[PDB]
RNA sequence: UACCGUACUGCAAACCGACUCAGGUGGGCUAGUAUAUAUACUCAGGCCAUAGAAUCAACCAUGUUAAAGGAACUCGGCAAAAUGCACGCGUGACCUCGGAGGAAGCGUGGCUAAAAAGACUCAGCAAAUAGCCGACAGCGACUGUUUACCAAAAACACAGGAUAGU
RNA sequence: CUGAGUUCAGACCGUCGUGAGACAGUUCGGUUUCUAUCUUUGUCAGCGAAAGGCUUGUUUUGAAACGCCUAUGCACAGUUAG
RNA sequence: UAAGUUUUAAAAGGCUAGAUUGCCUACAUUCAAUAACACCGAAUGACCCCGACUUACAAAAAGUUUAGGACUAAAUUUAUGA
């Protein structure tokens, strides 16, 4: 058994998971994505875009 | 690991016996439809040496010459060439059909390469020596083939003055049947 | 060539079908050629009295080596035999059985010249 | 092309007269219509031997010179039948053949029915018309039209 | 299987040795075109050399021969 | 009768592995000899770009053949070699009567024959694919599960049984 | 080169222990990495230049080659070292 | 190549250096990229290599041969009885 891939890609996972709306689902997401603008970065989320 | 050069014997030109003898014959095919062509030195002197087999056999005239070379000899537009313009020409020749001028070394690999040509054809690089050459009768050469059993062995014509008296005669044609 | 934990077929009447090579008498530290004498151990019997599990005394009569002789020539056998001897160099078989019993002997072998069937 | 005209002289030769017919004398008949054709015997018997192998004639026993039919050094007699088979034996043998194949068919099918599978392998319907064969249609009839 | 020690620049161009080249004691040159090579190997127009002029081989009258051109 | 997708790649040089990585990656369609999607050659189609060039080093890896022997090698026949297939005969103990078992062991095979038979070959399961067999014990009833990266086992589980609580 | 035994990690049997555990008590199974720098050693090879004066033995038109001692090279190579 | 065939004395036999002695018309290119074939070989007054022909009394390594490659020269042979 050969590791380091560990990462297997999923849109819909993605998603689900890192996602903004998960983040303000919970309280403490919330905490996580106000200390992700406090740091200043340039994305918020894993699927943000314009 | 078998010692094919310094014992006499066929190059293995880096490839299985099977691919060597079809990379062969594809290249004496390529001789004789352009007469000249050029590659590396390992494959020039095999190509030289295959060359005269092929070329003795086309020199043999026989159906079972024909078969033979039928399997050996690929394009059969050259078959042809090989059975009647090769034949034709090299005859009275005994071996040495082809000649190898060395030609420097190529761009990809800096293997040394050489120019593989028939002899005896308009369009060669150097004049080429006649096959035979006739006897003086009053030499001690003739006299040396007369005492031990040699031939004459003269040049000759195509169809020599040794046929005229059969030839010239109506009754032996059979009408072509 | 005979090497040791071989096998052959004891040809005579002696009582054993089989034997396995354990030793070799003389310097011959290679192998065992037809007129050597060799240890062989009986592993399977005729039913008779040489039961199976002796250690006795054998000549090998014959080889699948060629037996090479001076003047050039060889004698191929497609068998490889033996013939069983006594602590006097003497068969314990009445005869050797002519089932593979012939070979080329005249060294004090004398005795071997009556027991086989034919020689040469 | 010759080899195709000189085959179907030897067929019509047979064909004419339909009695079992030895290589002697379909080479002397096809000989004796109009030395034309046939020079030697060994080319009538590869000729009839090949028309033989695309099943366009048959062989049968000679008697007196048996020699074991399959030795192929017997004569033998050629019917010439008038279709080109479809296969070799003869008919009776082919159908009693074509019978305890189907039977083995059927004892196929139902083993493979106490086994949780299918009687026979069911295979997906396939399209064999395209542009081409549609053109090539037109080519032919245009061709027997003219 | 491994240097213990950093190797030095004298003993490094001694090791070197064995790398460099040997001069050639022989060349071939065309007069005309100034080509070089071996006195064994074409170096004409055919091989490669695109400074040929012809001038390299200075005779070559071949007019007369007979045969069947298979076509 | 709108909106979104439509290029290219997709057993891979374009995804997941730091790489142009010998690894991992789901579903569907398919021609002949021929007979199964196995096996050998081939159709449609695709490929022979990512180091090349000759040659007899030693040695290493992977194989072929080998005279006479044959486990004598070795902790241990480990590794190799060997049986390997369809039609017939046959076919042990022990046993939960099901099995052991394809037990073991011996014949018959290609080619020609509208056909009672034959030819010659050293060789006719002729090339490729398709169990080594038997006996004495130990442990675990059995099929399974187990330490991803040195342990697949006598370890775990199992149907069943006993006990205790409810 | 092996890892068969002396270092582990799994399990069973016996001993001791309240128990986690211990046993140099018996068992079954259980990663042997490294492309040679230089020190040796085998073998195959490269580098380690010369021309010195000839008052040139001679010549005129101290420079040019010629004649000498040995200098290299090559060959055979101590009753010749190691 | 061995399992085959020869030889293995006093000292024998090998390896490296070498006093000497002798000689010298010796810049080192080509005949196939690993001469180990070949320096105890050849380069055209050349059979060195390659090809062709013959040989079952070689199941194939010898013999003829300058056909081809090692270029080369004329006013008596494009040339050795290679
Ligand atoms: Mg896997
Ligand atoms: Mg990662
Ligand atoms: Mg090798
Ligand atoms: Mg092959
Ligand atoms: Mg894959
Ligand atoms: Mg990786
Ligand atoms: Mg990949
Ligand atoms: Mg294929
Ligand atoms: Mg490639
Ligand atoms: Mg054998
Ligand atoms: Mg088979
Ligand atoms: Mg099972
Ligand atoms: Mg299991
Ligand atoms: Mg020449
Ligand atoms: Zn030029």
């Amino acid at each position: 058994g050969n590791r380091g891939n560990t990462y297997q890609p999923s849109r819909r996972k993605r998603v689900n998971r890192h996602g903004l709306e998960k983040r303000l689902s919970t309280p403490q997401g919330r905490e996580v994505l106000l200390r992700r603008l406090r740091k200043g970065r340039w994305r918020i989320t894993v699927d943000s875009f314009r | 690991a078998r010692v094919r050069v310094r014992l006499g014997d066929w190059n293995r030109l880096n490839r299985k016996w099977q691919h060597r003898v079809s990379m062969m014959k594809t290249m004496v095919t390529q001789l004789l439809e352009k007469e000249r062509i050029r590659t590396t030195l390992a494959k020039a002197k095999t190509l030289q040496r295959y060359a005269d087999k092929v070329i003795t056999l086309g020199k043999q005239g026989t159906r079972e010459a024909w078969s033979e070379a039928r399997g050996i000899v690929r394009t059969d537009r050259e078959l042809h060439k090989l059975f009647t313009q090769v034949a034709l020409r090299y005859r009275e020749r005994p071996g040495g059909f082809t000649r190898l001028v060395r030609a420097g070394w190529r761009e990809r690999d800096a293997a040394p390469v050489a120019f593989v040509e028939l002899v005896d054809r308009p369009g060669e690089l150097r004049p080429a020596n006649p096959a035979l050459q006739r006897p003086n009768p009053l030499s001690v050469q003739a006299w040396i083939r007369q005492q031990l059993g040699q031939p004459a062995r003269e040049p000759s014509p195509l169809l020599p003055p040794s046929v005229q008296q059969y030839l010239r005669e109506e009754n032996r044609i059979q009408q072509g049947r | 060539m005979i090497p040791k934990y071989s096998f052959l077929k004891i040809v005579d009447n002696s009582g054993a079908k089989l034997a396995q090579v354990i030793g070799f008498y003389g310097h011959q530290g290679g192998y065992a050629s037809v007129g050597d004498v060799v240890k062989v151990v009986v592993k399977e019997a005729r039913g008779e009295k040489t039961t199976a599990g002796v250690m006795r005394k054998a000549v090998v009569v014959e080889q699948k080596y060629p037996f090479h002789r001076q003047n050039g020539s060889h004698v191929q056998y497609l068998r490889n035999a033996a013939v069983l001897l006594s602590e006097k160099g003497q068969p314990i078989g009445n005869k050797v059985r002519s089932m593979l019993g012939v070979e080329f002997n005249k060294p004090r072998w004398a005795k071997l010249k009556s027991l086989s069937k034919r020689l040469f | 092309q010759l080899r195709r005209q000189h085959a179907a002289m030897c067929l019509e030769a047979l064909k004419r007269a339909d009695r079992p017919l030895t290589a002697e004398q379909v080479h002397e008949a096809v000989n004796s219509t109009a030395k034309p054709v046939l020079s030697t015997l060994a080319y009538t018997k590869k000729l009839l031997e090949h028309l033989r192998r695309t099943r366009f004639v048959y062989g049968r026993k000679n008697p007196d010179s048996m020699l074991s039919p399959g030795h192929p050094d017997h004569p033998r007699l050629y019917e010439a039948l008038p279709f080109q088979a479809a296969r070799y034996g003869k008919p009776e043998t082919l159908a009693a053949a074509d019978e305890a194949a189907r039977a083995a068919a059927i004892a196929k099918a139902q083993k493979r029915l106490r086994n949780g599978k299918a009687p026979y392998p069911q295979h997906r319907r396939r399209a064999r018309f395209s542009i081409w064969q549609h053109e090539l249609a037109q080519e032919a009839l245009r061709e027997l039209q003219a | 299987a491994t240097p213990k020690k950093k190797l030095s620049l004298h003993r490094r161009g001694n090791r070197r040795v064995w790398y460099w080249l040997k001069r050639k004691t022989e060349v071939a040159k065309c007069s005309y075109c100034g080509a070089l090579s071996g006195r064994n190997q074409m170096f004409s127009g055919a091989a490669g050399n695109s400074a040929c002029t012809g001038q390299c081989v200075e005779q070559a009258p071949t007019p007369p021969a007979s045969s069947y051109p298979a076509e």
